[PDB]
Parts: structure tokens; C-alpha cells; sequence
């Protein structure tokens, strides 16, 4: 295998510092660098810094002043930390091999002085379901949470055709994210569909059964 | 430093058409050591970044073969031969000979499909969600193909427009359209003190709206 598995804090206040750790596997840390670009929301990869298989460094002179990477050629871990976050500096962050380019899964900073909050999961079902054997659709929501970050599935994706997420809308300092879920009319009566959502930062897992209503 | 310049910004195209992406440096890219450091990576919606083609010209393993690699100094070209329905997302170009390895800005890509009319349906606030102090009653107009839709509420016939969230998907790897949800939110009492919940899409696929609605009094 080769991947760079990537761990860090989702929100951040402003000026206290960050720091991810990048834990790289199916290489060698002794023989790649590991570069650090970030994404800011629209802009696009921005380039931060590198440590090379010799532990030099490069640094971005824009953030040379308040960046610190540092890694562990045994433990196969590469060390981000930047200091004085502004909330500017909300993005997600990368850690990209040198060579073979390989990519983390990313970390994703909020930089402001709110809450964490957990969200609340409510299931989106037909009232009344179509009588032609085409689709039926059901949704779940998940309101009031705040570190964007939240991971959304069906069936435990064990469903992955006809789902659409919608990217969260944030309204008074809120986030808001929203799915949907189109099987053949057959499937929901008898197939069991579940929405599981898990808002990373509150450690919250929530598992919603659409189930049949009536009004 | 070398700043990367993308020409195409945006670029719609029908699949099996092909599609040239252009990368600009301010500096040459040929290195001392005799080689030219430009790869082009992609990033589709959702997922990181993937590098399909390197030192200008090679390409990754399990990189489809219908793109092209060329270029030199300065001037680079990506050519996609014939593009499928798994090639959107966003194009960049980085450079490894000059030290800030800086990045083009992007190149979005498009595909090209024919029309279609969003499949619309219309939810009422869970129970649970009544057990609180709101209400939220959300539409999903989705799988449209032009991306621009507008979705507006009524209630009762008199037409909200305050207390409602859209939100888009951004195009879809396979059927290659569109999706948005459009969430009206009222306060629990201000909903049940209503009847009918109309949502309605104006799409250009028909010169009436599409309407999906609901009413409290019967399912």
C-alpha cells in the first residue's frame, strides 16, 4: 500500500498555533519528501513547504516566519505546525509525497472563536410514496453543527448509487448539509435505508432509519 | 518566482470531444541537471488531488492513455483525446525547478450533455424535528442538467423568499448533471398554522415551472 493518512484539529482559534501529522506508509521517509500545500476555500493549492528525505527543509517565504516542519524517519510522520492562525488561514491542508504523487485525505482548519456543536440529524420521507413501481426518494438532514467537517453515508455505503450530498449552507453561523437517496419503489418497503452521519469534533455517530409517515 | 499561468479558466465539452489545457511558466522549466520539471495533476469534486502526467510528457500508472503530455520551457499543452464523463473536475500544473514549486491557478472542466428537468420532491418537517422550535420543509430538485434552476416557495400561494437555503452539488462523474436542495425553515407554530407548502422549479426545459407540493391536511 502507499498513502498518507493525515491528522489534525478541524477548528482553531484565532492565534493559537496548528499542527498535523502526516503518517505516510508504503514508502520511505529516508528516501521521499513530503510536501505541505493547503487549499483556501476557492483560491486553490497554495503551496506551503517541504522536508526532504536529508530533513531540509523549503519553506514558502509568505509563511516561513510562522512555519515549523519537523518529522520521525522511524515512525514514518511528518510534522505540519504553523503558528498565530488568522481566520484567513481557514483551508484544508495536504500532504503530497514528493515523488509518486500521493495525496493525504486532507485536514480541513476553521480558524474562529465558536462552538463545537453536534447536529441534528432528522430523516426526510415521502408522505406519500408512488404508486408506479419507478423511484422512491428519501433524504436525511442534519442541522445545527458547527466544524464543517461531517461525514454523511447510506446504508453505510453499502447504498452508493442515487445519493447526492449537498454541500453544507451556513446561515447564522450554522451549517446545514442535506442528502438524498433514490431507490425503486420496491426498495424501501423491504430494503431497511439508514442514514448514518458523524460530525468529527463532538465525536457524535447518529444512525436514521427513513421510515413510512402519514399526515 | 514562476508564475503559472492557465488559459482555459473554465471549459465545457461534449464527451468523446477532445480538450486541450495550456500551462504558461514565467521562467523556463528546463533544469540544469537536463530535465524539465512540469506535471499535471486533476482534482475531482470531493476527492484530493491526483497527478496524471509527469515530467511533461510521462504519465502515471493507471492514467488512461488519452491524455497528452508535451511542452517545453515555458509552454506546455495537456490534450485529452476523447473526454469521458470521469474526466471533470479541476486541471492544475505545477513546476519542481524553481523553488516556491508553484501552481497554475486551475482550469475547470465541464461536460457537455443534453438538457435535462430536475426530478423534484418535497419533504414536510419530522415529527422530531417539530419536537424543537422550528420547522424546515426541504425540496430536492435534482439530476437537471444546466445548472442554473431557481426554486421558489409559497405558502398558502403567498411566495417565500426569506428563511430558505439553497445549495448545488456541482456536476455528477456519471450522468454528468446537476443537483440542488432548497430548504424553507419556519418557526414549528408559523408552519402548522399553514396548509399547503408549494415548491417550484423554473428550468429551461419547459416555459411553466415545475411544481411539487404538499398539503397538511391530507397525505
Amino acid at each position: 500500500q502507499v498513502k498518507l493518512q493525515q491528522s489534525g484539529p478541524g477548528l482553531v482559534q484565532p492565534s493559537q498555533s496548528l499542527s498535523i501529522t502526516c503518517t505516510v506508509s508504503g514508502f520511505s521517509l529516508t528516501c521521499y519528501g513530503v510536501h505541505w500545500v493547503r487549499q483556501s476555500p476557492g483560491k486553490g493549492l497554495e503551496w506551503l513547504g517541504v522536508i526532504w528525505s536529508g530533513g531540509d527543509t523549503d519553506y514558502n517565504a509568505a509563511f516561513i516566519s510562522r512555519l515549523s516542519i519537523t518529522k520521525d524517519n522511524s515512525k514514518s510522520q511528518v510534522f505540519f505546525k504553523m503558528n498565530s492562525l488568522q481566520p484567513n488561514d481557514r483551508a484544508i491542508y495536504y500532504c503530497a509525497r514528493r515523488g509518486g504523487d500521493f495525496w493525504g485525505q486532507g485536514t480541513t482548519v476553521t480558524v474562529s472563536s465558536a462552538s463545537t456543536t453536534a447536529p441534528s440529524v432528522y430523516p426526510l420521507a415521502p408522505v406519500s410514496g408512488d404508486q408506479t413501481n419507478s423511484s422512491v426518494t428519501l433524504g436525511c438532514l442534519v442541522k445545527g453543527y458547527f466544524p464543517e467537517p461531517v461525514t454523511l453515508t447510506w446504508n453505510s455505503g453499502s447504498l452508493s448509487s442515487g445519493v447526492h450530498t449537498f454541500p453544507a449552507v451556513l446561515q447564522s453561523d450554522l451549517y446545514t448539509l442535506s442528502s438524498s437517496v433514490t431507490v425503486t419503489s420496491s426498495p424501501w418497503p423491504s430494503e431497511t435505508i439508514t442514514c448514518n452521519v458523524a460530525h468529527p469534533a463532538s465525536s457524535t455517530k447518529v444512525d436514521k432509519k427513513i421510515e413510512p409517515r402519514g399526515c | 518566482d514562476v508564475v503559472m499561468t492557465q488559459t482555459p479558466l473554465t471549459l465545457s465539452v461534449t464527451i468523446g470531444q477532445p480538450a486541450s489545457i495550456s500551462c504558461k511558466s514565467s521562467q523556463s522549466l528546463l533544469d540544469s541537471d537536463g530535465k524539465t520539471y512540469l506535471n499535471w495533476l486533476l482534482q475531482r469534486p470531493g476527492q484530493s488531488p491526483k497527478r496524471l502526467i509527469y515530467l511533461v510528457s510521462k504519465l502515471d500508472s493507471g492514467v488512461p492513455d488519452r491524455f497528452t503530455g508535451s511542452g517545453s520551457g515555458t509552454d506546455f499543452t495537456l490534450k485529452i483525446s476523447r473526454v469521458e464523463a470521469e474526466d471533470l473536475g479541476v486541471y492544475y500544473c505545477w513546476q519542481g525547478t524553481h523553488f516556491p514549486r508553484t501552481f497554475g491557478g486551475g482550469t475547470k472542466l465541464e461536460i457537455k450533455r443534453a438538457d435535462a428537468a430536475p426530478t423534484v420532491s418535497i419533504f414536510p418537517p419530522s415529527s422530531e424535528q417539530l419536537t424543537s422550535g422550528g420547522a424546515s420543509v426541504v425540496c430536492f430538485l435534482n439530476n437537471f442538467y444546466p445548472k442554473d434552476i431557481n426554486v421558489k416557495w409559497k405558502i398558502d400561494g403567498s411566495e417565500r423568499q426569506n428563511g430558505v437555503l439553497n445549495s448545488w452539488t456541482d456536476q455528477d462523474s456519471k450522468d454528468s448533471t446537476y443537483s440542488m436542495s432548497s430548504t424553507l425553515t419556519l418557526t414549528k407554530d408559523e408552519y402548522e398554522r399553514h396548509n399547503s407548502y408549494t415548491c417550484e422549479a423554473t428550468h429551461k426545459t419547459s416555459t411553466s415551472p415545475i411544481v411539487k407540493s404538499f398539503n397538511r391536511n391530507e397525505c
